[PDB]
RNA sequence: AUAGGUUUGGUCCUAGCCUUUCUAUUAGCUCUUAGUAAGAUUACACAUGCAAGCAUCCCCGUUCCAGUGAGUUCACCCUCUAAAUC
């Protein structure tokens, strides 16, 4: 792809990006349709962080490594 | 037939061997010749002979004609004749390494269907005693009369596992991988057995050789072993 | 995560103590010869922290690694001294020893 | 490594050059109403704005 | 490789062979190549039915997962796939594509009986 | 042209077969003419090129007689070692290419019909637990959405948009707007 | 031949019979023996036969020897905790030197069971990828699968060829 | 509601660990608040164009 | 309760009767071979190496569990209707989380008619199969399973090797499994090749099968010709627990019966063929007391 | 390497060179169709055309992708810890 030192080119100097036209009653249902399943998928994005976090916890500090490191430590005594 | 090449005379078929004046005939033994070479004219032969029962032996005979040649060193093979054990009548007893003279031979035992890896006559001496399974590797000189002696003395000199059960009064128990854990025990000292076990050696001091260990790792790389080849 | 330095605890026999509370030591590893598949002494140099000066040439050490290095070569410091040089003791009895003799007899306690 | 003293030495003339030319909101957002293009880069608005 | 910025994202690098495509779901930094470095593969997907006149998808869910809660984008493929399966509701732009196609479909079923 | 055509096995069991080849496999006597003592690591492609067979065609070329049929179990076996259950590689036998993927996919065909014995071992289970209580094996609870009709998202459903957001809409779109769409059909039209 | 008394040492066989894999505590293993002496025989056989083995099973564990410096022969474990473990060796024959330090200071063989266990996720049966990591390369591999366009040409309605 | 392959996830994952319970499981979202695209954001950490 | 299959003592009158021979046990396999080893032993050592090799034997033959035919999944997670119509092949959705066991493992079908329900058991093997690949199993399924490649196997007598196919293509609860082992079952009792199942394990499968269908008589006078009479009678006791309210168990108790009465009472009450059960029984009477 | 040929009036030994095998490039002569894969010798010089926009203005992006192998232990592990995503 062009670098930003590459010169534009002449082909298409005078370009103008016309927006494409709207259909209003799909254009609404859509929006809604976004902020709905945008709602959704942050709520599930949102349990899965506090799980992966949850088993960071339960990694580190849990009480099940906890008492495999007592184990380790009464079988190294 | 031709031989080992087109204009080569080694690995022709020479017949049986005559009747002999003991009278005993040789309808099932076979001839091979292994070397012709003129002497300065006369002619050398060096031939091979064997039943492919474990019976074969080799001979030298010189004549002004080559014919005569093959006559004497038939003959005279035929009443020279070496006894060769084989393991299940298919191959030998166990791995053999020898020298004779200058020439090294290195033979191991192989399972059925391995076919013979070996020198050509090697393949062929082979072929004449009734061993079909074996590897051989042939080094330094590669002299084809030093060869045939060092083969036969090599072949002549093996131990089978009866005599190995007699030698330590032990049984000799055989461990197959396709027969998993069972054990086959295929040979028992006709006397009695001793009832000390052999000392586990943790580590045996054997010779062994750097070809064989680096095959083993991987470290081989020739391209020229494990060639596909014609049956054998 | 207790230090910066890979060599965490390491033996060697001290070679030089002409520095001022720095001693040169030699630690010898075992290597693999990837051919021959035997296994050879590879040496390394360390500087050990020796704030009393107590180490002698030819003795016997223990360094633990710094939290951080103290300077450009100096990442260990002397834990203790394993075996000092002519006056070594008997770990498994005890007692005191020249070489392989018993300088004193472990029935003398 | 032989040390790299030109680059230290544009990374900080140019570091000097952008704030002693940092422009003002008078260059940056003035617009020209007949081509609708700001006249500091000469890139023009979007139709939707226009 | 270091970058600047970026993030990780779940997507589909494309392989298989021409007019044979093949994707693997795979989570990699939005910078590099489609079909280069990743950090970890987390699926596959066979766009061409097979035999049974199916569409294979494997999902890693536990992996997929996993990285959503590390920080991981998604591009919308990955997306639609995802509300395929279950996982994540419809996205939008299946159900406006799914409306699309009735209209359309029912506007030649128009044309055929206009005729 | 061949007798043996429909029925290839019969072949081998005529005394004619025991005459020419007897007891031995039907590549014993052949010998392939190359240079040098290590052969070339590939046979020929083909020894009948256009309906004409070469000098010296392979085992199988030679005799017009031999089928290679997944039904010629007999003549099967020779291409197979009988102590390890491995199909020759080609050289072995000095069979062309052809013929030789020929074999094979007998070899293989024979197998997969039960007619040509090969050793299948005894493997262990898939499963440690063959319970199928799991819920992915069994009845999930159906959602009350299912068992009402309904979508399982009310957005999943088309919303007729009031008409003041609509004209809304037409003035912050004015000049570039499409017909408008009405609801869609119920069901996909056919 | 291989040269040296008892070549069998020097083959990657006989380095990988050791069962000897240290707990991530032991860094440095001291071995003090004598040359000569009856009762440190084994000692000396420890060090002829199986130092080779515990190094290669651990790499990074500073294996270093000591000869004829003290009256007896011993082992000596420094861990990172800073302990120091001693084991008395005079008497005990190498297998015997094997398996006490196996039991003080080796990983059980569970231990070593859940490592080969956590070894076999790594390489997921499931991902296809080059031969170096993965079982199979494309999808087309697996049968009822399209396969391949290079052994099995697609039919002409799925090429772009004859779409286009 | 939970889409349906994690609802039917979750419902197995209880049944597994002996749950029996009935009740539909349920995902939070009043703590996720739907700001609508055009809200003003925050002038402070937004960029300016470099002289040039 | 009825004992199941995997009751301790059931198994142990299956594990006696199936037998231990080491030789068909560990018979030579036809495989890539490499040279035997040799060691030297003594006669300890040598019935050391015996009874582990009984060990590795007991570990190889220990016997399939019996499992009843899976029901059927219809299971239906969603129906998006929307969907209906927009696509034209259904999507199948494996979860490949490595530590799930496959019966746990969520695999979906999403339709073209948009519904979203469980795979069923057969899609779900063959998607197990894709993604965690078993050595010895196909994902389509081999033609060899067919009624006529199967009387060709029976034909050749390698009732085993059928079942050991059918072990590795089938799950032990489907359909195929059941009626292929059942098929070979039957085809044993038809012509008597009770023996080729000897010392596998698959014989406990095959007695257990022809108890519950009640044709133990073939068996029986199998056992009977071959001087196995703990076998036979073991059998008897078998089908009388199975069987406690039969007419056979009742007149065990009521005469008392025990070892070769058992086998009398059950030929008088419960057996098809008991006339030829008694003349086995007595022919093999005869010719013990001869020797 | 299963090896083979070649020193002599002749035998044996040693030793070099070469043959037989498998790939890649180029050249000669000769070449029908289909699918797939791969594809300047040169970090020598380059005509021409394209390869970066998007977006109600702000910002964001053009620091990626794509290319080459000139130079050359900056790539891997641990410690510490910015920028970035959540
Ligand atoms: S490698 Fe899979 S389609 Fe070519
Ligand atoms: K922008
Ligand atoms: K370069
Ligand atoms: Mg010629
Ligand atoms: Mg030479
Ligand atoms: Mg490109
Ligand atoms: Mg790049
Ligand atoms: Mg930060
Ligand atoms: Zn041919």
């Amino acid at each position: 792809r062009k670098t930003r030192h590459d010169p534009l080119a002449k082909s298409k100097i005078e370009r103008v990006n016309m927006p494409p036209a709207v259909d209003p009653a799909e254009f609404f249902v859509l929006m809604e349709r976004y902020q709905h399943y945008r709602q959704t998928v942050r709520a599930l994005r949102m349990e899965f962080v506090s799980e992966v976090q949850r088993k960071v916890h339960e990694a580190r500090a849990g009480v099940l490594a906890e008492r495999k490191a007592l184990k380790d430590a009464a079988e190294h005594r | 037939e031709r031989g080992w090449s087109g204009n080569s005379w080694g690995g022709i078929s020479l017949g049986p061997p005559d009747p002999g004046p003991c009278g005993e005939t040789y309808e099932d033994f076979d001839t091979r010749i292994l070397e012709v070479r003129n002497v300065f004219k006369s002619i050398r032969v060096l031939v091979a002979v064997g039943n492919g029962k474990g019976a074969a032996g080799f001979s030298i005979g010189k004549a002004t004609d080559r014919m005569d040649a093959f006559r004497k060193a038939k003959n005279r093979a035929v009443h020279h004749l070496h006894y060769i054990e084989r393991y299940e009548d298919h191959t030998i007893f166990h791995d053999i390494s020898l020298r004779f003279k200058r020439t090294h031979i290195k033979m191991k035992k192989q399972p059925k269907g391995y076919g013979l890896r070996c020198h050509r006559a090697i393949i062929t001496i082979c072929r004449l005693i009734g061993i079909k399974d074996m590897y051989a590797k042939v080094s330094g000189s590669i002299n084809m009369l030093s060869l045939t002696q060092g083969l036969f003395r090599g072949l002549s000199r093996q131990e089978t596992h009866q005599q190995l059960a007699d030698k330590k009064g032990l049984h000799v128990v055989e461990i197959r991988e396709e027969c998993g854990p069972l054990p086959i025990v295929v040979a028992s000292p006709r006397g009695p057995l001793r009832k000390d076990p052999e000392p586990e050696d943790e580590v045996p001091d054997v010779k062994l050789d750097w070809e064989d260990v680096k095959t083993a790792q991987g470290m081989k790389r020739s391209v020229w072993s494990n060639l596909k080849r014609a049956a054998t | 995560v207790r230090s910066s330095v890979h060599a965490r605890w390491i033996v060697g026999k001290v070679i030089g103590t002409k520095m001022q509370k720095t001693a040169k030591v030699r630690v010898t590893r075992l290597v693999l010869d990837p051919y021959l598949l035997k296994y050879f002494n590879k040496r390394k140099t360390y500087f050990a922290h020796d704030a009393l000066q107590q180490c002698t040439v030819g003795d016997i050490v223990l360094l633990r690694a710094l939290p951080v290095p103290r300077a450009k070569h100096v990442k260990h410091e002397l834990a203790e001294i394993v075996f000092k040089v002519g006056k070594v003791i008997d770990p498994v009895t005890g007692k005191p020893c020249a070489g392989t003799t018993y300088l004193e007899s472990p029935l003398s306690s | 490594v032989r040390p790299r003293l030109i680059a230290e030495l544009a990374r900080r003339v140019r570091a000097l050059r952008e704030q002693l030319n940092r422009p003002r909101d008078s260059q940056l957002y003035a617009v020209d109403y007949e081509t609708l293009t700001r006249p500091f880069s000469g890139r023009r608005l979007p139709v939707r704005a226009w | 490789k270091a970058y600047r910025g970026g993030h990780l994202t779940i997507r589909l690098a494309l392989g298989g062979c021409t007019n044979r495509p093949f994707y693997r779901i795979v989570a990699a930094h939005n910078k590099c190549p489609r079909d280069g470095r990743f950090v970890e593969q987390l699926g596959s997907y066979d766009p061409l039915p097979n035999s049974h006149g199916e569409k294979l998808v494997a999902l890693n869910l536990d992996r997929i997962r996993h990285w959503i809660g590390c920080g991981a984008h998604l591009s919308k493929p990955m997306e639609k796939l995802l509300g395929l399966a279950g996982f994540f509701p419809l996205h939008p732009m299946m159900i406006t594509n799914a409306e699309r196609l009735r209209r359309k479909r029912a506007r030649e079923v128009l044309l055929a009986s206009q005729k | 042209i061949s007798p043996y055509k429909d029925e290839p096995w019969k072949y081998l069991e005529s005394e004619e077969y025991q005459e020419r080849y007897g007891s031995r496999p039907v590549w014993a006597d052949y010998r392939r003419n190359h240079k040098g003592g290590v052969p070339p690591q590939r046979t020929r492609k083909t020894c009948i090129r256009r309906n004409k067979v070469v000098g010296n065609p392979c085992p199988i070329c030679r005799d017009h007689k031999l089928h290679v049929d997944f039904r010629n179990v007999k003549l099967l076996e020779q291409f197979v070692c009988a102590h390890t259950g491995i199909i020759f590689y080609a050289p072995y036998t000095g069979v062309c290419v052809k013929q030789h993927k020929r074999l094979t996919q007998a070899i293989q065909k024979a197998r997969d019909h039960g007619l040509l014995i090969y050793h299948i071992p005894q493997v262990e289970p898939r499963d440690l637990d063959f319970s199928t209580s799991h819920g992915a094996v069994s009845a999930t609870p159906p959602a009350p959405t299912l068992v009402s009709g309904d979508p399982w998202y009310p957005w999943y459903n088309w919303k007729q948009p009031p008409e003041r957001e609509l004209s809304r809409l037409r003035r912050l779109y004015q000049g570039h707007l499409q017909e408008e769409s009405g609801p869609p059909p119920e069901s996909m039209p056919k | 031949p291989m040269k040296g008394r008892f070549p069998i040492r020097r083959t990657l066989q006989y380095l990988s019979q050791g069962n000897v894999v240290f707990k991530d505590s032991v860094k440095v293993m001291t071995v003090n023996y004598n040359t000569h002496g009856e009762l440190g025989e084994g000692a000396r056989k420890f060090v002829f036969f199986n130092i080779p083995q515990i190094q290669y099973k651990n790499p990074w564990v500073q294996i270093m020897m000591f000869k004829n410096m003290t009256p007896s022969p011993f082992l000596r474990f420094y861990l990172d905790s800073g302990e120091q473990v001693l084991v008395d060796v005079e008497t005990k024959s190498n297998k015997e030197i094997m398996e006490h330090i196996r039991k003080i200071l080796g990983k059980n063989e569970e231990t070593l069971r859940e490592e080969e266990e956590e070894k076999k996720q790594l390489s997921h049966p499931a991902n296809f990828g080059p031969r170096k990591y993965c079982l199979r390369e494309c999808i087309c591999e697996v049968e009822g699968q399209v396969p391949c366009p290079s052994l099995v040409p697609l039919p002409k309605e799925m090429r772009g060829k004859y779409k286009a | 509601p939970y889409p349906p392959l994690l609802r039917a996830m979750i419902i197995a994952e209880r049944q597994k660990n002996g749950d029996t319970s009935t009740e539909e499981p349920m995902l939070n979202v009043q703590r996720i608040r739907m700001e609508p695209w055009d809200y003003p954001a925050k002038q402070e950490d937004k960029g300016r164009a470099k002289g040039t | 309760k009825k004992p199941t299959f995997m009751d301790e003592e059931v198994q142990s009158i299956l594990t006696k009767m199936t037998g231990l021979n080491l030789q068909k046990t560990f018979k030579p396999a036809i495989q890539e071979l490499k040279p035997p080893t040799y060691k030297l032993m003594t006669q300890a050592q040598l019935e050391e190496a015996t009874r582990q090799a009984v060990e590795a034997a007991k570990v190889r033959l220990k016997m399939p569990p019996v499992l009843e035919e899976r029901v059927p999944i219809n299971d239906v997670l969603a129906e998006d209707k929307i969907l209906e119509g927009t696509e034209t092949t259904k999507y199948v959705f494996t979860d490949i989380s490595y530590s799930i066991p496959h019966r746990e493992r969520f695999i979906v079908v999403r339709e073209p008619s948009g519904t979203l329900r469980k795979a069923s058991w057969e899609e779900r093997d063959r998607m197990i199969q894709v993604y965690f690949p078993k050595e010895g199993r196909k994902i389509l399924t081999p033609i060899i399973f067919k009624e006529e490649n199967l009387r060709t196997m029976y034909s050749q007598d390698r009732h085993v090797d059928v079942l050991n196919l059918c072990f590795a293509q089938f799950e032990p609860d489907s359909t195929e499994y059941i009626k292929v082992h059942h098929k070979t079952y039957e085809d044993i009792d038809k012509r008597g090749k009770y023996d080729l199942l000897r010392s596998t394990r698959y014989f406990g499968g095959m007695v257990w099968y022809f108890v519950n269908n009640k044709k133990i008589d073939g068996l029986l006078i199998d056992q009977i010709q071959r001087d196995l009479i703990d076998d036979a009678t073991n059998l008897v006791q078998l089908y009388h627990v199975l069987h406690p309210d039969g007419q056979s168990a009742q007149g065990a108790k009521d005469q008392a019966a025990e070892g070769i009465n058992l086998i009398k009472v059950f030929a008088k009450t419960e057996a098809q063929k008991g006339a030829y059960i008694e003349l086995t029984l007595q022919t093999y009477q005869e010719a013990l007391s001869r020797h």
